[PDB]
């Protein structure tokens, strides 16, 4: 479950952090929130080692793109990048990414289908938890938010993901990219789902497990 | 994996005690050996569901036969019911491999092979299951008519651990049964688990395992 | 049909107080037959240890590939490769095969000879890192081993104490599956020194 | 399929191999040795699809006797066995694979140690105290779990396949008309002429 | 075995402290074909009970059918039958279960969603779900298709679990039905602006509201919005 | 999707809804389907999202590096390039797109360009899921030389009935009016268009 | 085409004591990524000391558990008010499952209670009537994550005596209820963190000589 | 087909094209399919014309039969008998029809069953493969309580939109005015309703 | 599949049939009896699907004995077969026919002359000097065409069918482990019991 929010001076993007395998949770506490440049962040469903190498390769490009350049990443650069590759592969790389950022022609916020069509708007939802964050949003969402009110509706949003869809749950990471200052990555910005301490413990006393042969192992050349 | 092999001193009927539901191991103590009567025994592969309920239904048959006709039925005659049944319901999709294995003074001891296809044979030597090929194997090499009572089970135990090992979809324990003219005699319960380690160090084989 | 479920396996891997372990069983079958019971499914490169579960044939040539690369990148480097360095060229390796992959699921394990701090990951069959700090599991049984592991596992045990928690996450989770077990090893690994145990478990 | 059974004992890697060819309904030959010498102490016998199962013994053949002349020295058992597997490992994602099972006897004369290598047309290599592929194994694993110890003679190895082949002549459906028995040791490759009754 | 022609959407629904509301759009969909505008998908039986039908209509048609004749034989030989043993939300409900059940074990379903909302003899808030697999279970809120992916997380914030109801007022749960709605119609390409919503309330009994519209809409932002990207005008 | 484009007396005008479907989800309700491709030649997308963009994007791009070498392209150049990608690709895009522009000798054109590849140039054009209800009432009320108030409330009439009828069809009705003036951006609110 | 099945997740668990059975569930119910229900009971009094749960196709779920209350009340009609025993009662379900070997219930099917000697019990079904009376057994979507877990810590499976070189097994005991009770509530947690289908609340049903009472324990709700 | 039936002052009048096409090939270009199964209750057929003429006969036999016994039957309760063979052998009939009838009472009513087998009284209704094209027209142009020569005229210009558009549909359009007055049949030729 | 053959001489009709059992990669049972005595002069031997094979041949037997018992007379061999053929041909047009094939010989004693028939499960019905079903026809038809003559005494007619046994040995993929000889002449049904080397 991820989603996009602009504010008045900036953009923020939020996440959950789970990863599955079919039903079985593998992650519990995965990182889903990605940097193409500095100031331009990327959220990630679909195929997850897609949605991670085509975020890895256009951040590479975007760097080097950069240097040469030597300007400011742009938002439109790393869409346009994204959109071109995507569509390429005629969908066959499974990535669906909402990309925020801020750069010298202002605040932006796009999302990105697996096809590579686009898509711009003020406030965005991606994943299997899209539904239940897109229902907050347009209920929650106004003009001229703060950034406090940005934050909040786009946790609020990542929540009703968490709760209410399977796909998603664990803990809200959030990045917030404001037109003045250095984007701050909020790394678990909300714990709500902390485990309950187990009835007992498992240690085993030792001896337990029937060994039947024991060796050294060479590490050192 | 089920085996019964028909000697000088009766039947051998051996069986392991998994139940699969295909990779997932869903028991590991199972029973797939039905107790018809003192003199008749019954063993099931295929689908758990199919053999535990047609199997029961013989005994049953089986009983109704002695209050009717005041007399024990015969291995044929019971073997003959539950094929009979089976042939009913060919092409339905019931999965059954079955022995049906007893002692009468008619027959003596008869061992009677049993398949939802509908294939009905007598025999000496049977192996039924996913396993059958690895019971095959070791009983085949070490098969006399002329064993002991002691040696017979021993074999019977010693496919059914051959088989456990090798195929995936066998194991958990060794479930034995001696069928002479007073009927089945059961021969306990043998832990793969314990066996294996045991029949190793004492016979000196499985030197394909490390330890 | 699927070649993740052709010859069976297991590896797991779990971080205790200053060390790691990592364990898998030793079966190689063919469906049904069970061919190998000595096929061993953890490798080392230095002091970075790889388990690698799924098809057999992808298990050896991955082995033969990463023994390759870590082999040219200690000549060129003139220094041991890092587990969290190994596991970003597992990563970007699976995922160049991205429209023909190995059908394989990796497991890194190690812990960093300068920080000294104890790293454990694991990948999909395309390279997406999975990187816990309590455990990682792979294979035929891999479903055993998350109920196993997510029940037993506590943090910060000692490594006398991490090898009876592991050994008996793989045990049960293996004898609850067809195509694993037939003989299981162990690696406790520390900073200076690393110990391999082979497990007592049933031969069904 | 057809039939290809290897086992280590003492000091010897005996290969037995079907001598049947059949295409359809009818056994075309009966005396077909599914085998090939790759080196004089390196034995690889094979089975598989109809074509591929020579082509590629002969493939490999070729190329192990190109560097037995180059290095003017022979490539131990385990080096040919990583090689032929290597080769699989390749064919499995070719545009048309080679369909071919092989087992690899070799006598190492560095270590004085039999060695048996038992690989699958995936490329799934595994060293055995005994082998077999295709239906084969379902059979003579259990027999040989049974009866098998590594300080057997070369005597009691041929013995043990004999026990081997009866069984498969009891309970196999498929008339595979007899073994051809070759042993490897120290003095190199020599063919057992009287198997048809040993 | 059949494929729904004409059909409705989501049937949303909560429970108050008090009482039941349900409510459910008046549109009657062709596939992407908007065909019918004068639709009602909320039925009520008795003054007790109001039954909210999603999927095919024309199943919906038969199920409506069915509830008139369930009232008309209820009354026969029955004294009693405008109180003691008048028609319970409960009783309703298992019958549409049963039938529901026995439909698709007959492979010849009635393709709908359905949602019994109402009030027990006893002052008790029933609210039960039951669709074409026979598929049967409450919760404070309810919706179907659409409504169970964004109307439920919204309903969810009012009443998360039972010690809920009691707090939540006739105001606060209709508010929130009537946004429900709203955000439906925003995002639901099958949805009407044109909805009925009713109310079982312990007290008031039974209000049927038709004729509602969507009202409220935040369209402006929509001016500042130009291309797919790169585009400035 | 209901998109059209209608030649008037002082040139032409686009308009198109706003709406975006997977499947019965509204992906996005305020979509932008008037895409610029030279300061007066715009043109309306309808069917895939992604590969009319992708087409757009090309075009856009073969047109800026036309006017570098040999000043503004003519509509009718426009529609070639357009045609050009969608006939030599049609075997991989789902693509129908109207092609709109206002020259100074040749006032307003439409251009529009339907699934094969194929080009048809018309006095009006209509297009997309929506476009189907509208054949009927389109065809009676479109008189030639129509006045700007006219042009935009024959547009403005004929997408709320499409919007009304076409699920798939709904949000806002943009607007881009293309005569010698400039270029003007018209947006129409639901709470308007719906109730005439 | 019309597809007469479907998953309701859930998983349930079954415990027997020396004296004692539990019978536990998760109280969610989901359809495909929505939650339908964080409540929905699942593990149901069938009167004579017997609990059951039927769980994965909640319909066919919900029928069975329905036909087999109503066999046991047609039980107590037809033979004088007798107490239908567990062993009976395991038999019954089976001939009710195999009823539908080609159109089958799609559950896993657990039933708890004592037995004719005051003894625990847990009998298991397989969907078309397989049933083996257990020690203990998990059924449903974490029933693969859950029973290893049980085999080790209720069988005492792979371990053995400290310092007798893995010869002497680990003695195998009983547990009391409040150690079963203890094993139950880690098995639904750890099940909670790595399946989807799983958590919202824990309903654990305890049938001794005295009765049936009813525990519920909440769980995560993501 | 395009079929349709408008409620005016007077009554009801029903209209439909003639043409019925075996793929592209026109079997019959002057098919009746405005279908009487009651003096003063009529039906426009529509799908499968097997399927619908062996309803229309069946409804027919019912509303003889029902006359017989209990006299003049209502409109409704044609549409109910239409509905109850539509509804219950949904999964072999492809059959959409109008039914429209003349009560003294109840003036003029229009009920239509699509496929599924639901019943929709409406004002008035369009149905057939070129009603599609007319769901704009038809609800830009319908007024309640028309008169008849108004009501003729939006059947006259609805049809020969549908048919202008519509391959499936042509031929003449058929019209039968349902009055107090009695039944009144009506046809135009191509000559005529193609140049308006 | 099974071997089914027959064999119509001077004064008999020999039926060889196949003694393997065989389900999957395992031979069940190597001593298989594939024919019922339907009547003292009238033999029938079958072949097909697991199931139908025995249960349609226990059924014609049980019908014949029956006849038999009812008008205490024998049905000619001709009588019997025209019975099993209007079984055969009602099975095919069932729900699920019977899948078997099979071979009546017998002698009528009326005609003083013995009679092979061979029905298919269409309900083919011929007479023929020799016949075979499945696949043993395809080599044993045409060295039938070659070595048969009509005079052949039941001895001659034996060495006939050891000739076509060694044949199907050869030449047939499966091992169906060798063949039970049954003589049907003037004085009834008897075994060969020594074909294992005659
Ligand atoms: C919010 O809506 C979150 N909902 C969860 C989910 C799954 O939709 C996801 O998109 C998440 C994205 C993150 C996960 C953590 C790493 C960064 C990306 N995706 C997954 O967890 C993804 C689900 C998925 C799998 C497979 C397919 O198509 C086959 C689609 C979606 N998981 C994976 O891809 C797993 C690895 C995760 O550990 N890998 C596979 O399933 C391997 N298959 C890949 C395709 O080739 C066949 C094998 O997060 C959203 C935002
Ligand atoms: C020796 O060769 C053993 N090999 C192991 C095994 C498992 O194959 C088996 O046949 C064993 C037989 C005993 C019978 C007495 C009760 C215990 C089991 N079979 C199974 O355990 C059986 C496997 C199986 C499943 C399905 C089919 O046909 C589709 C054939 C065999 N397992 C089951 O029946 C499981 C029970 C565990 O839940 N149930 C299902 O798979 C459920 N489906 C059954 C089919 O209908 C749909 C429902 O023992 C031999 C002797
Ligand atoms: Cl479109
Ligand atoms: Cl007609
Ligand atoms: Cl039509
Ligand atoms: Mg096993
Ligand atoms: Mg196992
Ligand atoms: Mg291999
Ligand atoms: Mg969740
Ligand atoms: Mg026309």
């Amino acid at each position: 479950t991820i989603v996009g929010v602009k504010f008045n001076n900036g953009v923020v993007i939020a996440a959950d952090t789970r990863s599955t395998q079919g039903p079985i949770v593998a992650d519990k506490n995965c990182a889903k929130l990605h940097r193409i440049s500095p100031k331009i962040w990327c959220a990630g469903a679909g195929t997850a080692a897609d949605t991670e190498a085509v975020t890895q390769l256009i951040g590479s490009n975007i760097e080097l793109h950069s240097l040469y350049t030597s300007r400011e990443p742009r938002v439109v650069s790393a869409l346009q990048m994204l959109k071109q590759h995507l569509f390429k592969y005629q969908g066959h790389i499974g990535a669906y990414l909402i990309v925020a950022g801020v750069d010298p022609t202002g605040s932006h916020l796009f999302s990105i289908h697996a096809h590579g069509s686009t898509d711009v708007g003020y406030y965005l939802s991606l994943g299997s938890g899209s539904l239940a964050a897109m229902a907050v949003l347009e209920s929650h969402w106004k003009q001229d938010l703060t950034k406090e009110e940005a934050i909040k509706l786009a946790s609020d949003a990542i929540q009703a993901g968490i709760w209410n869809d399977l796909g998603s749950g664990s803990n809200v990471d959030v990045c917030v990219m404001e037109i003045g200052k250095d984007a701050e990555y909020l790394r678990n910005y909300l714990t709500p789902n902390v485990r309950e301490e187990k009835q007992k413990s498992y240690k085993f006393p030792r001896g337990t497990t029937a060994v039947l042969k024991e060796s050294i192992v060479n590490i050192c050349d | 994996t089920t085996l019964a092999f028909r000697f000088q001193g009766g039947i051998i009927v051996a069986v392991d005690s998994r139940a699969t539901a295909g990779n997932w191991v869903a028991s590991q103590t199972v029973k797939k050996v039905i107790e018809i009567n003192p003199f008749l025994l019954g063993t099931m592969a295929g689908g758990a569901a199919d053999c535990q309920f047609w199997e029961t239904w013989l005994g049953s048959q089986c009983r109704l036969h002695e209050l009717r006709e005041k007399e024990r039925i015969s291995v044929a005659a019971a073997s003959k019911i539950l094929s009979n049944l089976v042939y009913q319901y060919k092409g339905a999709g019931l999965s059954m491999g079955t022995m049906i294995c007893g002692y009468t003074r008619k027959e003596g001891p008869t061992i009677y092979y049993v398949d939802s296809d509908g294939t009905r044979l007598k025999g000496d030597i049977f192996c039924v299951g996913s396993g059958q090929t690895f019971a095959y194997g070791v009983l085949d090499s070490n098969y006399k008519w002329d064993l002991s009572v002691e040696d017979a089970l021993y074999l019977g135990k010693r496919s059914i651990l051959a088989a456990a090992h090798r195929d995936a979809y066998s194991g958990g324990s060794v479930n034995l049964y001696h069928v002479t003219e007073d009927g089945w005699i059961y021969h306990g319960n043998h832990d793969v688990g314990e066996l294996f380690w045991k029949v190793k160090e004492e016979e000196g084989s499985f030197n394909n395992v490390i330890g | 049909s699927d070649p993740s479920s052709i010859n069976g396996g297991i590896v797991v891997a779990m971080t205790g107080k200053d060390c790691v372990a990592i364990a898998c069983d030793l079966r190689l079958g063919s469906q049904s037959l069970g061919v190998s019971n000595k096929f061993e499914k953890i490798f080392h490169y230095g002091h970075v240890f790889l388990g690698i579960t799924g098809l057999a044939t992808d298990v050896t040539t991955l082995n033969e590939m990463f023994r390759y690369k870590t082999n040219l990148y200690k000549l060129k480097e003139e220094r041991a490769i890092e587990p969290e360095t190994f596991t970003q060229l597992v990563s970007s390796s699976l995922y160049e095969r991205r429209f023909g992959p190995y059908f394989v699921g990796p497991v890194v394990a190690g812990i960093n000879s300068k920080s000294g701090k104890p790293f454990i990951a694991g990948f999909d069959l395309i390279g997406c890192i999975d990187e816990a700090k309590d455990f990682i599991v792979s294979g035929t049984a891999s479903d055993q081993l998350f109920g196993m592991c997510e029940s037993l596992y506590e943090p910060n045990l000692e490594p006398e104490d991490l090898f009876e928690t592991i050994s008996q996450a793989l045990l049960n989770a293996a004898d609850r599956d067809a195509l694993s077990g037939w003989g299981a090893v162990v690696y406790i690994i520390k900073k200076d020194e690393v110990v391999k145990r082979y497990l007592k478990m049933r031969q069904d | 399929m057809d039939i290809i059974l290897g086992i280590r004992v003492q000091d010897s890697v005996i290969l037995a191999s079907s001598k049947a060819v059949t295409r359809g309904i009818s056994v075309l030959k009966d005396s077909d040795d599914k085998t090939r010498q790759l080196s004089p102490h390196t034995l690889m016998s094979f089975a598989g699809e109809a074509g591929d199962t020579v082509q590629f013994a002969e493939y490999i053949q070729a190329n192990i006797q190109l560097y037995s002349i180059r290095e003017d020295y022979e490539l131990s058992p385990q080096a040919v066995s990583s090689f032929v597997r290597q080769e699989l490992a390749k064919s499995i994602r070719s545009r048309r694979p080679y369909q071919v099972n092989v087992l690899i006897g070799g006598y190492d004369k560095k270590k004085n140690k039999p060695e048996l290598y038992q690989i699958d047309y995936l490329g799934t290599k595994v060293e055995l105290p005994y082998g077999a592929h295709g239906y084969s194994g379902f059979y003579t694993f259990s027999l040989l779990d049974h009866h098998y110890r590594p300080d057997m003679t070369t005597e009691e190895g041929l013995d043990l396949l004999k026990l081997c082949v009866q069984e498969l002549e009891k309970r196999m459906p498929m008339d595979f008309k007899g073994v051809i028995v070759k042993i490897v040791d120290k003095d190199g490759i020599r063919q057992v002429d009287d198997f048809q009754a040993q | 075995t059949q494929q729904p022609i004409v059909t409705g959407t989501s049937v949303i629904s909560m429970k108050y402290d008090n009482g039941v509301i349900i409510a459910a759009d008046n549109l009657g969909s062709y596939g992407s074909l908007l065909r019918f505008n004068g639709v009602e998908r909320l039925i009520p039986v008795g003054d007790n009970t109001v039954v909210g039908i999603s999927g095919d209509i024309s199943d919906m048609q038969h199920i409506e059918r069915l509830l008139k004749d369930l009232v008309t034989e209820n009354a026969y030989d029955n004294p009693l039958a405008d109180a003691e043993e008048a028609l319970e939300p409960s009783y309703i409900f298992e019958y549409l279960a049963t039938v529901m059940y026995q439909r698709r074990s007959k492979m010849n379903p009635l393709w709908n969603a359905i949602i019994v909302a109402g009030v027990q003899s006893n002052g008790d808030q029933f609210l039960r779900y039951v669709n074409l697999l026979g598929v049967t279970y409450s919760s404070p809120t309810l919706a179907t298709g659409f409504g169970a992916h964004m109307a439920n997380p919204l309903l969810r914030k009012v009443v998360d679990r039972e010690s809920d109801i009691p707090k939540t007022t006739v105001q606060v749960a209709e508010e929130a039905i009537v946004n429900a709605m709203r955000v439906l119609y925003y995002r639901d390409a099958r949805s009407s602006r044109n909805f009925s919503l009713a109310i079982i309330d312990k007290n008031t009994g039974l209000t049927f509201k038709k004729n509602l519209q969507v009202e409220n809409m935040k369209w402006d932002f929509a001016k500042d919005i130009k291309g797919y990207g790169t585009q400035k005008i | 999707t209901s998109i059209m484009a209608v030649t008037f007396k002082d040139g032409v005008i686009l308009g198109a809804d706003s709406r975006t479907t997977t499947g019965a989800y509204i992906a996005n309700r305020v979509t932008d389907k008037l895409t610029r491709v030279h300061d007066k030649i715009w043109c309306c997308r309808s069917g895939s999202a992604a590969d009319t963009q992708a087409i757009a994007d090309i075009v856009q791009y073969h047109l800026e590096l036309y006017t570098s070498q040999y000043g503004t392209p003519s509509t009718e150049t426009a529609a070639s390039v357009f045609k050009e990608l969608c006939y030599e690709n049609k075997d991989n895009l789902t693509a129908g797109i109207i092609v709109a522009g206002y020259d100074d000798k040749n006032k307003g054109e439409v251009y529009t360009i339907p699934l094969g590849g194929s080009v048809h140039k018309l006095p009006y054009a209509i297009a997309g899921s929506g476009s189907t209800f509208i054949y009927g009432y389109c065809d009676k009320n479109f008189r030639e030389n129509m006045s700007k108030e006219e042009t935009v409330d024959f547009i403005k009439h004929s997408l709320s009935q499409a919007i009304k009828w076409d699920g798939s069809s709904g949000g806002v009705i943009r607007m881009v009016v293309l005569t010698a003036a400039g270029v003007e951006r018209l947006i129409f609110y639901p709470d308007e268009y719906e109730q005439l | 085409q019309f597809n007469p099945y479907g998953d309701n997740g859930g998983t349930i668990l079954g415990i027997a004591g020396e004296d004692f059975a539990v019978l536990a569930g998760d109280t969610r119910n989901i359809t495909d990524y929505s939650i339908n229900s964080r409540y929905e009971p699942k593990v149901f009094d069938c009167g004579d000391n017997i609990v059951m749960s039927a769980n994965g196709f909640a319909a066919d779920g919900d029928a069975l558990v329905k036909r087999f209350k109503n066999s046991v009340k047609w039980y107590h009609f037809d033979h004088n008010d007798k107490k239908l025993s567990i062993n009976s009662a395991a038999r019954n379900i089976q001939h009710l499952l195999y009823g539908k070997r080609f159109f089958p219930y799609y559950v896993h099917t657990i039933i708890a209670g004592l037995d004719e000697d005051g003894k625990g019990a847990v009998y298991s079904f397989d969907p078309v009537g397989s049933y083996e009376r257990e020690q203990c057994r998990a059924g449903g979507a974490a029933a693969s994550l859950i029973m290893p877990f049980l085999d080790n810590q209720v069988n005492f499976k792979n371990q053995y005596e400290p310092g007798t070189n893995g010869k002497v097994k680990k003695p195998l005991k009983y547990l009391s209820v409040e150690e079963v009770i203890k094993l139950v509530r880690d098995s639904f947690t750890s099940a909670t963190e790595r399946h989807i289908q799983v958590g919202d609340g824990l309903e654990i049903l305890i049938v001794t000589k005295d009765g049936v009472r009813k525990e519920f324990y909440e769980l995560k709700r993501d």
